[PDB]
């Protein structure tokens, strides 16, 4: 699996496998090397997906774009580019969002639902970022997360591989862009391009909830 | 040290007024007496050569960062140590304190084939650093991995030149440090520094020993 | 090698940089690195001298000149110091990308070789046929004029480039010094430092 990291040539030629901080071996929790790089791949893909979604949400929140009949539209209509309208949300709704993400990841990473689909854990010889379907405890639950309408039910393996490479690349670039936005919001630093005038969230971006919850 | 000081200097060479080469030094031996003295020969040289070159940069310019900056420059740098905060003085000594503790570890020294200096090892040999609990990019001696490809003739010439430039700089900095307080000590300089506080007292400006 | 160039002046290295081991490497790649550094310095100095000659007189581009013709026209350097931070930042980023493309040994191996640890003829900007862009033309000879040429003419041009690069390095250094201290020529304006300045710190 160490030589399976030759896919970085397909991600980008010229700059091939580039690991200065050589995390390629660096045994995590005493596990094997292939498990360590599987964790690295899954963490990279998850960070890229969340960064892309956060980028789009940043643009949305900066340009307002509220729901029509939502009664949680009591947040201020001006609003910081993003972190204040997250902060203006009541704490129970942030907790419900966080618990939703945790439930969905615990669903993604259960080995019962993974092996029933036919594909193992991402550190046990599985594709990182798979997210199996719903064989849930009694719950029909239409629409899984991935392609719920079925936009890619039929697809060649070359198209899927190219989409995976594009996903990783766009995820990296969206990590860079989203933290450029958050940097220009707090102690600007991205004076090149100025990012397009984002006010300034004086507070901490890493400070969820209005209350400290003593943790 | 052996009689190979003729290579370091003819005419003189193993001058040795105070004999010091057989005083048995904690009952360790005669070879261990030689090994301790040769290390303290060049460890004092390495500090003094860096401090005298260190002097000639401090008195003119300061690093523009923040904490050890904006204090006056037209004063004695021995006084500029006293203007440092207490946390800076502790961290400077303890950082050297790691380097002293790390370099004396005989199990680290036997990784590269050497031994502790007065058990038979080379007097001055800092370890190549690659055994720490967590890795670092840059080690201490030859950080860029530059001049370790030189032959033993350049190492032997350099080791003797390190000693001879060492002895010259230990006179250089201490005679200079004797000019700051008790003025007029060196009639060659006699146009620098002030302040009568003890340079051999790092925490005199902060607290008192009793 | 022996660097024919000026036949009366053979070698000339007080600093014995030629028989060196820069960053703990071999002598051949050291000579290659010095040759690449002097050629790049010559090229940059020639371009800077022409830019200073064109910016001493008000010869700004009359295409649109929304910000180019804005201020007035001052200290050749100040011209740079008056221009907004985005402009100089994009210029610096483009130069960084161009030199990153120059050193990329995959594209270089598709075209030539790198300056150190290879043959690598000193100064060779590769083509633009590998990045995802059908760019109109490459950096070296965009409008095709030297597509077919003699190798002897290329060697003579390389020697002329090195010699004129040294000459314009002296010329640009003299102009920059006379901007702050008049050495031997009249017709300077003022001193406008050297770094970016104007913002940040
Ligand atoms: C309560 C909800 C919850 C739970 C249980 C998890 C659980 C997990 N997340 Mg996670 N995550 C959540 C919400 C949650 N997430 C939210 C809201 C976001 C959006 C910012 C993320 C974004 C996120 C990323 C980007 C990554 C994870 C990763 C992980 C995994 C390893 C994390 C780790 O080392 O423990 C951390 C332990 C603690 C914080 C201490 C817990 C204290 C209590 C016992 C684990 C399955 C990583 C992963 O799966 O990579 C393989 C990873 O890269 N998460
Ligand atoms: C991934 C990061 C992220 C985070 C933390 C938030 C957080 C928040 N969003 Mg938000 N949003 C995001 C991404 C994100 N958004 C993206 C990518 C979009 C574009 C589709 C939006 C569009 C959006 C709107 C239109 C509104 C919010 C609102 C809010 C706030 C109230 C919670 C809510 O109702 O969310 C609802 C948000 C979602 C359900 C989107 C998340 C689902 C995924 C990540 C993206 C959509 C997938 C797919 C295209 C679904 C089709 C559309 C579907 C939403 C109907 C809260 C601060 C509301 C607000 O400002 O209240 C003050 C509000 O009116 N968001
Ligand atoms: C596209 C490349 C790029 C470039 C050229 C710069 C350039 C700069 N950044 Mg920067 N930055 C970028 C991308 C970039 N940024 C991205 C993507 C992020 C988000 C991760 C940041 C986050 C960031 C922070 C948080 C800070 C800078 C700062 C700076 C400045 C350095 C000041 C200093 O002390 O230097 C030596 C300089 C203007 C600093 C600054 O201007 O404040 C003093 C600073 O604190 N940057
Ligand atoms: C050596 C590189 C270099 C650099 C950094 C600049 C820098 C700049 N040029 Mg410039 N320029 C150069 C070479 C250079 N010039 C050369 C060689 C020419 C001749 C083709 C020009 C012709 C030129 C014009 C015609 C204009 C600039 C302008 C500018 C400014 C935008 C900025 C100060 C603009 C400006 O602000 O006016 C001075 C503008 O209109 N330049
Ligand atoms: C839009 C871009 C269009 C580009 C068009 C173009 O192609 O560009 C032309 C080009 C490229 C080219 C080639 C061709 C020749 C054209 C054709 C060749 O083909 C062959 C030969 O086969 C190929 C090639 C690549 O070689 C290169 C251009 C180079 C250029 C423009 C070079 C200016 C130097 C200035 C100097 C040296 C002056 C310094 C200044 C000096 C020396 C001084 O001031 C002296 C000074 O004493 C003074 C006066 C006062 C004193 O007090 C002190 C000092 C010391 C300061
Ligand atoms: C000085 C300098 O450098 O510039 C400055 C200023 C500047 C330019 C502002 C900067 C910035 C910000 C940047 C560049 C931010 C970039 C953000 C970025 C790139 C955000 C990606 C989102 C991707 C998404 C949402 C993917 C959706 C994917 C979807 C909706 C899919 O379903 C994919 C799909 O495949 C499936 C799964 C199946 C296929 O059958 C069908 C398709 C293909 C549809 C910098 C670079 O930070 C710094
Ligand atoms: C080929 C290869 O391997 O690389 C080579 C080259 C290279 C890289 C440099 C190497 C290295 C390492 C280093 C860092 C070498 C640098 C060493 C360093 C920094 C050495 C300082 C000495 C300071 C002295 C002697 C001070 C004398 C001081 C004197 C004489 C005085 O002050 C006395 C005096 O004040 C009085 C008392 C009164 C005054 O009125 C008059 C004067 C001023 C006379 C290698 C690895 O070793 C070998
Ligand atoms: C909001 C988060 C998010 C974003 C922004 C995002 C963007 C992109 C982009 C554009 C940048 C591309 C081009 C792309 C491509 C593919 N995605 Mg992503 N994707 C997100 C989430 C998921 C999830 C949850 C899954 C998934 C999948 C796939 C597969 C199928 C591969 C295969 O089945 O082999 C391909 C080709 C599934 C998976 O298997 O990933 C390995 C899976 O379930 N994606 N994806
Ligand atoms: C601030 C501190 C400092 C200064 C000012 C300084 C000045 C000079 C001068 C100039 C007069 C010379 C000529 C010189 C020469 C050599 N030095 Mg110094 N040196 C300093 C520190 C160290 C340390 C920490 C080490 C070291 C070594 C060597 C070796 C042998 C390397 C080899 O044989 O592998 C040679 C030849 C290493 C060692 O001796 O190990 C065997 C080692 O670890 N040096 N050194
Ligand atoms: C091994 C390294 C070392 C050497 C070789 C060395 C040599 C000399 C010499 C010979 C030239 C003298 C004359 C001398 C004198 C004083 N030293 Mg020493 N000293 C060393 C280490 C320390 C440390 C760690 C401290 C210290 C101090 C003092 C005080 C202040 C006492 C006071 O406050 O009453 C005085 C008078 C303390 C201080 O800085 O003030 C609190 C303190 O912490 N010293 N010291
Ligand atoms: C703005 C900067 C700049 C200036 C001011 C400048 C001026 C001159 C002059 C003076 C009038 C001459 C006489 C000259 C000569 C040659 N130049 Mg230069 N040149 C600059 C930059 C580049 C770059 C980027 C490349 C390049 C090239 C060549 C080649 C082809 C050799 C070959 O076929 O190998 C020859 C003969 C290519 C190269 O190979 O460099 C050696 C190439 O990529 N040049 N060049
Ligand atoms: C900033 C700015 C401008 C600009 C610019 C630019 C591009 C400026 C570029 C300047 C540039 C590129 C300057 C070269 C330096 C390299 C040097 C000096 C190397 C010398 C090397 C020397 C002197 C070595 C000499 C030796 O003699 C020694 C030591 C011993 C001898 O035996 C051997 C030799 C001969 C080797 C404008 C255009 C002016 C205005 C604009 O608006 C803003």
């Amino acid at each position: 699996k160490a030589d399976l990291e030759a896919l970085a040539k397909d991600l980008n030629p010229a700059v091939g496998f580039w690991d200065p901080l050589a995390l390629s071996d660096y045994s995590f929790w005493g596990t094997s090397q292939e498990a360590t790089i599987g964790f690295l791949r899954e963490a990279e893909i998850k960070h890229g997906r969340i960064a892309m979604a956060g980028f789009v949400g940043y643009i949305v929140h900066s340009n307002d774009i509220r729901w029509t009949f939502d009664k949680v539209a009591a947040s201020v209509p001006t609003g910081l580019p993003a972190p204040a309208v997250w902060d203006a949300i009541p704490d129970i709704a942030k907790w419900q969002i966080i618990l939703f993400v945790g439930v969905m990841e615990s669903w993604r990473e259960n080995k019962v639902v993974l092996e029933a689909e036919g594909q193992k854990h991402y550190m046990s010889g599985g594709k990182p970022g798979y997210f199996p379907s719903f064989d849930l405890l009694p719950h029909p639950v239409p629409f899984p997360l991935f392609d719920p309408f079925g936009i890619s039910k039929r697809a060649t393996e070359e198209k899927k591989a190219k989409g995976r490479l594009a996903e990783i690349n766009n995820g990296r670039l969206a990590m860079i862009g989203l933290f450029g936005f958050l940097s220009e919001a707090t102690v600007p630093g991205s004076v090149p391009f100025l990012k397009g005038v984002v006010p300034a969230y004086t507070g901490e971006v890493m400070a969820p909830f209005t209350q400290n919850i003593f943790t | 040290l052996p009689e190979l000081s003729k290579k370091l200097n003819p005419v003189l060479g193993y001058w040795d007024p105070l004999n010091l080469a057989e005083l048995n030094f904690w009952g360790a031996g005669d070879d261990a007496t030689v090994g301790f003295l040769r290390h303290a020969e060049i460890k004092h040289g390495r500090v003094a050569m860096a401090a005298f070159v260190g002097y000639c940069v401090q008195s003119n310019v300061h690093f523009p960062w923040a904490p050890f900056n904006s204090i006056p420059t037209n004063i004695a740098p021995a006084e500029q140590w006293a203007q440092l905060p207490e946390a800076a003085k502790w961290q400077i000594i303890l950082f050297v304190g790691f380097l002293e503790v790390y370099s004396e570890h005989s199990f680290i020294l036997e990784k590269y084939g050497q031994k502790h200096y007065m058990k038979g090892g080379k007097p001055g040999f800092f370890p190549d650093f690659d055994t720490m609990v967590h890795p670092v990019p840059l080690n201490l001696w030859d950080p860029l991995k530059a001049y370790k490809g030189a032959s033993a003739e350049r190492k032997a010439d350099g080791l003797l030149k390190e000693v001879n430039n060492g002895r010259l700089a230990m006179i250089g900095i201490m005679g200079f440090c004797a000019e700051a307080r008790v003025p007029g000590a060196v009639p060659a300089l006699s146009n620098i520094a002030h302040y009568a506080g003890d340079p051999m007292a790092p925490f005199a400006a902060n607290f008192h020993l009793p | 090698f022996a660097k024919e160039l000026n036949p009366v002046v053979g070698y000339w290295d007080p600093l014995n940089l030629s028989n060196g081991e820069f960053w703990g490497d071999s002598n051949s790649a050291t000579i290659g690195f010095l040759r690449e550094s002097e050629i790049k310095h010559g090229r940059v100095a020639m371009a800077g001298f022409v830019g200073y000659i064109v910016h001493a007189n008000d010869i700004r581009f009359p295409w649109d000149k929304v910000a180019m013709a804005a201020p007035k026209g001052l200290s050749p350097q100040e011209l740079w110091d008056v221009t907004p931070e985005a402009a100089k930042w994009q210029i610096i980023l483009t130069i960084a990308f161009l030199e990153f493309w120059r050193e990329n040994s995959y594209i270089l191996s598709k075209e030539g070789e790198q300056h150190y640890m290879r043959g690598g003829k000193p100064g060779y900007f590769p083509t633009f046929s590998e990045l995802p862009h059908p760019v109109p033309f490459n950096l070296f000879d965009p409008f095709g004029f030297s597509k077919n040429a003699s190798p002897e003419k290329k060697a003579k041009g390389l020697l002329a480039e090195v010699n004129n690069g040294r000459l314009a390095m002296i010329g640009l250094m003299g102009f920059l010094s006379e901007a702050k201290v008049p050495g031997s020529v009249p017709a300077l304006a003022n001193v406008g430092i050297r770094p970016y300045a104007g913002e940040v710190m």
